[PDB]
RNA sequence: ACUAAUCGAACCAUCUAGUAGCUGGUUCCUGCCGAAGUUUCCCUCAGGAUAGCAGAAGCUCGUAUCAGUUUUAUGAGGUAAAGCGAAUGAUUAGAGGUUCCGGGGUCACCUUGACCUAUUCUCAAACUUUAAAUAUGUAAGAAGUCCUUGUUACUUAAUUGAACGUGGACAUUUGAAUGAAGAGCUUUUAGUGGGCCAUUUUUGGUAAGCAGAACUGGCGAUGCGGGAUGAACC
RNA sequence: UGUCAGGUGGGGAGUUUGGCUGGGGCGGCACAUCUGUUAAACGAUAACGCAGAUGUCCUAAGGGGGGCUCAUGGAGAACAGAAAUCUCCAGUAGAACAAAAGGGUAAAAGCCCCCUUGAUUUUGAUUUUCAGUGUGAAUACAAACCAUGAAAGUGUGGCCUAUCGAUCCUUUAGUCCCUCGGAAUUUGAGGCUAGAGGUGCCAGAAAAGUUACCACAGGGAUAACUGGCUUGUGGCAGUCAAGCGUUCAUAGCGACAUUGCUUUUUGAUUCUUCGAUGUCGGCUCUUCCUAUCAUACCGAAGCAGAAUUCGGUAAGCGUU
RNA sequence: GGUUGCGGCCAUAUCUACCAGAAAGCACCGUUUCCCGUCCGAUCAACUGUAGUUAAGCUGGUAAGAGCCUGACCGAGUAGUGUAGUGGGUGACCAUACGCGAAACUCAGGUGCUGCAAUCU
C-alpha cells in the first residue's frame, strides 16, 4: 500500500504503542545503523560535539530518521572524508503507528463496514520526541565544525517541525564540559573503552581503582 | 443576582392556622394566639401549635 | 438506534442538590452481626445489672 | 466483554511492597482491638483469606465487632445521595490502628492535664488549638550579614 | 470426577446427630408417576382442541447435570442429598489414584 | 387478472368508540417552587418499572449528630513525572575475558562462531525502584476524659479481662477554622429516563461541526450587554 | 353408518420468525461471567477499544501435618552425547501452584510422604454486582459432629480474582409432621423444610422464510440524492537534493523523505430532509473558476531554423 | 560488655574477601543399647559431656567494598501538576500569575537497635 503522508502522524496524539507481545504483527524499522563515521575513534580524537535538537514535541517517523541519516552522512563524508566524524542517531523508533486498512474499490461500501471495529493495523514505526531532546549528535575535530553544521543543516530538512543546531559545550559525547574534562584527562582518571571512556570514582575498592587507574595515583604522588 | 444556598421563598412548612373551617375551633385558636403572644409561658405556645394538627396528628388519648 | 451507553454527567450535581448526608449515627448501634457469643452474654449481664439497680432502688 | 469481579483493578493495590513480600510481621496478630477503636484498612495481599473489597482499602472506620481472628469494621460508603453503613468481615492481617485518633486521645490527656493545673492557678488555660497565626514583627540584624545582591542569570543552552 | 462409594459425613437422623459412615449413589430422577397434580391438570388442559397449551422446552444450553449424591447412612437407613458441581463425565468410587505409578496405557 | 370506477381476498351493517410502546391536538390569568435525559432490570434500545432530580402535605424540635470548605494530625493510591551503569521486555555502539558442550586453518597448536563482565544510546498502556499535583478516608470530645467498684451462663490461672454500667470531679475555650441561609424525619406524586456544547484529562480514527468516556460549568429551561450575525464563548 | 384411537394430512387454519449494531443485512457477541489495560494514583466510568479467557477439571489438583527446596548456571561422574541418572556449589524465586491473565507464596500456598473427607448439618448476618432486590461468588462466626496435628491452630471445597439459573410442573430426601372439612383405617393425593430436572436471548416466551403484489403506524431517533464538517483516497502544488541528464543535481526530471491546497473522485459521518426537495445520462442554454490546450505579449533550455519543453501576466476568446 | 533461650522493629542487621575471639556459653565434635529414620546413625532420634577443638559455625572487627538506611540550601524550586486569563503560538505546544512540588544524579554520614530471663573473669 502507498505510504500515508507524514502530516497524518506528526503529533503525539496516541499513547506509546511499542513492539511487545501484545503488538505481534509489525514490520521492522527502516533505520538500522545508528552510529556512523569513524565510530571507533577515541574520545579525544573528536572533541567538538554538535547536536541537532528538536524544539517541539512531535513524532519522527522511523524512516525519516533513515532518510536524514543518509543525507547527513553523504555531505559529511564527501566533504571531509570517511573518518573525520562520528554521528549517533540518539532517538530510536519504538512507537508503532497504526493504519486502518481501507478499500477504495468500486462500490467498496458493501464489503467494508467503515468504522465498525476500526482498530488500525501496524503501519510503521516512529520516534517520539519532546522539546529539547537531541535528535542527532555528531562529534568531530573542531576545524571540521563548518562541515558538520552544514551537513546537519541538510539533515534538518528531512524532519518536520523546527530543529536547532546547538554547539554543545560538552567534550564530545561525554557529560563533561570542555575546560574541566581537560583537567580530568590530564590528571589521568580516564581509560578508553573502545569508543567511550572510564572515570575514576572517589568511591570504590582502592585495589580495583589501582588496577584500572595507576596513573592517577602516580600523578598525585609525583 | 445572588447565589441562593437554600430554596428561596420557602414556606416554613408548619401549619400556622387550622385549615379546618370550624368556627369554634378557630375561637380557641384566637384565644390561644392571644395567650401565646401576650405571655412568656412556653405552654401556651405548645398548645397553640397543637390545635392546628390534622386528625391523624391529633390521635385519641 | 445507537444510544449513549453511559454518562455520569450531572450525577454529582443531583446527589449534592439534596446534600450528601451522613447516616446520623445514633448512640447504641444495632447489635446486629455482633459476635453471637458476646451477645448471648450481654443479655445476661444487662439482666443482672438491672435487677441489681432494682434491688438497690429497693 | 467487561468484568467487575470481586478483585478487579487490583494489579497494584494488593501487591506487597518492595522487599516487604513474604511473612507478615508478627506484631499484627499481637495488636489488641476493642469495640470502638478507629482502624484503617490496608489489605496486605499476602493473606488471601478474608481480604476486604478493593473499595475499602484506605477507608478508616470504627470497629464494631471483634471475633476469633477477624474484627468487624463499620465504614460509611458513597451510594447515590446517601451514605450507607458497611459492616465488614476483616482478618486482622489487613488492618492497623489509626494513628490519627491516638494523637487526639493523647491531646485529650494533655488538655485534661493542663486544665488540672489551671484549676489550681492560672485560669483561662486556652484549651483549643490555634492554627498558624500571622507571624509577629521582628528585627532582622545585619552584623556580618550585609544583603548580598542577586541578578537574573543569562540564558544558556546548558547542553 | 470421581467420588468414593463411602463417606463419613453428618447424619441428622434424629438418632445419629454425628458423622457416620455412608453409602453413596448417583441420583436417579425416578418414574414420572402420572396422577401427579400437574399431570392431572395437564391432561385436562391438553385434552380437547387447541393443540399444545403449555410450553415445551426446545433450546438447550447446558450439557451437564449437577450430580446429586444419595447419601445413605449405614446404621439408621436415613437418606440425605449432597450436590456436587457440574461435570461432563462422572464416576462413583473407581480406580483410586496412585501418584508414583508408571505410564500405563 | 376480473368479480358493479372497489381485488395479493368485493361491498354493506354489526361486534367496534377494535388495537396502538406511534403521529397530530389537548381551550383562562396571576403567584411561588421547579427539573430530567443517569443507575439497575425487562424479546429492552421510539416504551416501561425502580433509584435519582422536583412539588406539595406536613411532622419533631430550636442552633444543633451540620457543610460540594479549609487547617492540623494521621492513613490509602501507582496516574503525570522519573528509571534503566535497578527487576521483566526491548534496544545502538563498541572494550575485556572460554570446558576438549563446535577452531572451519599445522593435534594442544593466533586462530574470528559464544556467553559473561565494566561501560554507552534510546525506550514502554497491558514494565518498574522511587514517585508528585489535584482529588480522597478518618479525627478534632459532654454519647467525651478521669477515678470508685457491681452484673455476666462470656473470657483469663485468677475475684484477669470485655461490654454495660452505679456514684464522684470536669465555662471564661464543652477542647481547630469559617458559615448555617433554621435543623432533622416522613408521606406522596408529577415530569424525566432521546440529550448537546465549552476548558482540561482523554480512547478509536488521518481527521471531522465524528463516535465514546472523566471532572467542572453551561444550553436544554435563559432572557439581557459584547463576539457584525449564532443555544452553548465572554 | 355412529363413537373412540393411531397415522397421514401447508389442502386449510392460527401464530412466530430474538436483541445489540457508526442505516439495515453479513459477520460477530461487545447478551451471563473473569484478568490486565483503556480508567486520567479513593471509588465509579463507555465504545462492535486492545490482549485474552469461562460454560470445564479435581477423592485429589480438597483439609491437616511432616521433610525438603524450585527454574537455571557452573563444576564433575563408563557407556552418557546439548538432553538418560548420580554428586556438589551458586541459586530473592528468574520455577510450580488444573485450566486466560494478574496478584500472592521459601523450614511455603512449590516437590515428596502420612492420615483423612469439613466438598457435612441447622440456619442467620455481612461483602461485590446493587434498587443496597434476587442469583452467583465470598468473609466472618455460633450451635453440632468430625478430620489433621504433639499442640497451638487450621478446615463450611480448590491460594484469590470466573466456572453459573427464578415462578409453575416433575422427582428425590427430611420431618412420620399436617390435610383430604359427616365420622374412622389403608393406599392415593395435596402440603411444609433440602436439593435436582433449565431456561447461554444466561432476572429465564414454547416460534422457520419470503414479499420485485404489498399495506398500515411512524421515523430524518436511520441509509439511498445534494449540501456541510474532515481529505485518508484521487488530483494538484512546494521545500531538500542521492542521482539521470556525455561532462553538470536543479535545461528538463528527480529517488529518500517532508510541507500544503482542492472538493473536479471514492471515502468516513448521519447535521438538514422520510405528512416526498422528482432519482443517471444525453439534448439544449447561460454564467463562473483557473490548477492554460490554442491564441496575445514574454523569460528559460542540452532553443542554430523549424518543431518542441518549462515557466510568467493572462479565463478576452475559442476548445469540433 | 560477651553468651544462650525466646524475641520486637525486619539488610544501619544483607552480601563478597581478610583478621580476631580471654572466661563462660554456643557449636563442631564422640558412640549407636532403647526410641526413631534414612540407599546411608550424613538428617533425624537416643546417649556421653566424655576423646578433642576454634578449623569452622557463631560473634566482633577490617574494605577510599557493592548494597542498604538516613539527610543535604546537590540536582531542583527542575520535571510534573491544581486554578486563571479576550495570554503568546497556524498548530504543536509554550510562557506567565497564584499554589503544591518530585525522581534519577551528586555529596555527606552510618552498618544494627533493643525487650524478658538465666549466665560469664
Ligand atoms: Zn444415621
Amino acid at each position: 500500500m502507498a505510504r500515508r503522508p507524514a502530516r497524518c502522524y506528526r503529533y503525539q496524539k496516541n499513547k506509546p504503542y511499542p513492539k511487545s507481545r501484545y503488538n505481534r504483527a509489525v514490520p521492522d524499522s527502516k533505520i538500522r545503523i545508528y552510529d556512523l563515521g569513524k565510530k571507533k575513534a577515541t574520545v579525544d580524537e573528536f572533541p567538538l560535539c554538535v547536536h541537532l535538537v528538536s524544539n517541539e514535541l512531535e513524532q519522527l517517523s522511523s524512516e525519516a530518521l533513515e532518510a536524514a541519516r543518509i543525507c547527513a552522512n553523504k555531505y559529511i563524508t564527501k566533504t571531509v572524508g570517511r573518518d573525520a566524524f562520528h554521528l549517533r542517531v540518539r532517538v530510536h523508533p519504538f512507537h508503532v503507528l497504526r493504519i486502518n486498512k481501507m478499500l477504495s474499490c468500486a462500490g467498496a461500501d458493501r464489503l467494508q463496514q467503515g468504522m465498525r471495529g476500526a482498530w488500525g493495523k501496524p503501519h510503521g514505526l516512529a520516534a517520539r520526541v519532546d522539546i529539547g531532546q537531541i535528535i542527532f549528535s555528531v562529534r568531530c575535530k573542531d576545524v571540521n565544525k563548518p562541515v558538520v553544521i552544514e551537513g546537519l543543516r541538510r539533515a534538518r530538512y528531512k524532519f518536520p517541525g523546527q530543529q536547532k543546531i546547538i554547539l554543545s559545550k560538552k567534550w564530545g559525547f561525554t557529560n563533561l564540559d570542555r575546560p574541566e574534562y581537560i583537567k580530568k584527562r590530564d590528571a589521568g582518571e580516564i581509560k578508553d573503552d573502545g569508543a567511550f571512556v572510564k572515570f575514576l570514582s572517589k568511591k570504590g575498592s582502592l585495589e580495583k581503582n589501582y588496577n584500572e587507574f595507576p596513573e592517577y595515583f602516580q600523578n598525585l604522588s609525583a | 443576582g445572588i447565589d441562593h444556598t437554600s430554596k428561596q421563598h420557602k414556606r416554613s412548612g408548619h401549619r400556622t392556622a387550622p385549615k379546618s373551617d370550624n368556627v369554634y375551633l378557630k375561637l380557641l385558636v384566637k384565644l390561644y394566639t392571644f395567650l401565646a403572644r401576650r405571655t412568656d409561658a412556653p405552654f401556651n405556645k405548645v398548645v397553640l401549635k397543637a390545635l392546628f394538627l390534622s386528625k391523624i396528628n391529633r390521635p385519641p388519648v | 438506534a445507537k444510544s449513549k451507553n453511559h454518562t455520569a454527567h450531572n450525577q454529582t450535581r443531583k446527589a449534592h442538590r439534596n446534600g450528601i448526608k451522613k447516616p446520623k449515627t445514633y448512640k447504641y448501634p444495632s447489635l446486629k452481626g455482633v459476635d453471637p457469643k458476646f451477645r448471648r452474654n450481654h443479655k445476661h449481664a444487662l439482666h443482672g445489672t438491672a435487677k441489681a439497680l432494682a434491688a438497690a432502688k429497693k | 466483554g467487561k468484568s467487575h469481579g470481586y478483585r478487579s483493578r487490583t494489579r497494584y493495590m494488593f501487591q506487597r511492597d518492595f522487599r516487604k513480600h513474604g511473612a507478615v510481621h508478627l506484631s499484627t496478630y499481637l495488636k489488641v482491638y476493642k469495640v470502638g477503636d478507629i482502624v484503617d484498612i490496608k489489605a496486605n495481599g499476602s493473606i488471601q483469606k478474608g481480604m476486604p473489597h478493593k473499595f475499602y482499602q484506605g477507608k478508616t472506620g470504627v470497629v464494631y465487632n471483634v471475633t476469633k481472628s477477624s474484627v468487624g469494621v463499620i465504614i460509611n460508603k458513597m451510594v447515590g445521595n446517601r451514605y450507607l453503613e458497611k459492616r465488614l468481615n476483616l482478618r486482622v492481617e489487613h488492618i492497623k490502628h489509626s494513628k490519627c485518633r491516638q494523637e487526639f486521645l493523647e491531646r485529650v490527656k494533655a488538655n485534661a492535664a493542663k486544665r488540672a493545673e489551671a484549676k489550681a492557678q492560672g485560669v483561662a488555660v486556652q484549651l483549643k488549638r490555634q492554627p498558624a497565626q500571622p507571624r509577629e514583627s521582628r528585627i532582622v540584624s545585619t552584623e556580618g550579614n550585609v544583603p548580598q545582591t542577586l541578578a537574573p542569570v543569562p540564558y544558556e543552552t546548558f547542553i | 470426577v470421581n467420588v468414593p462409594k463411602t463417606r463419613k459425613t453428618y447424619c441428622k437422623g434424629k438418632t445419629c446427630r454425628k458423622h457416620t459412615q455412608h453409602k453413596v449413589t448417583q441420583y436417579k430422577a425416578g418414574k414420572a408417576s402420572l396422577f401427579a397434580q400437574g399431570k392431572r391438570r395437564y391432561d385436562r388442559k391438553q385434552s380437547g382442541f387447541g393443540g399444545q397449551t403449555k410450553p415445551v422446552f426446545h433450546k438447550k444450553a447446558k450439557t451437564t447435570k449437577k450430580v446429586v449424591l444419595r447419601l445413605e447412612c449405614v446404621k439408621c437407613k436415613t437418606r440425605a442429598q449432597l450436590t456436587l458441581k457440574r461435570c461432563k463425565h462422572f464416576e462413583l468410587g473407581g480406580e483410586k489414584k496412585q501418584k508414583g505409578q508408571a505410564l500405563q496405557f
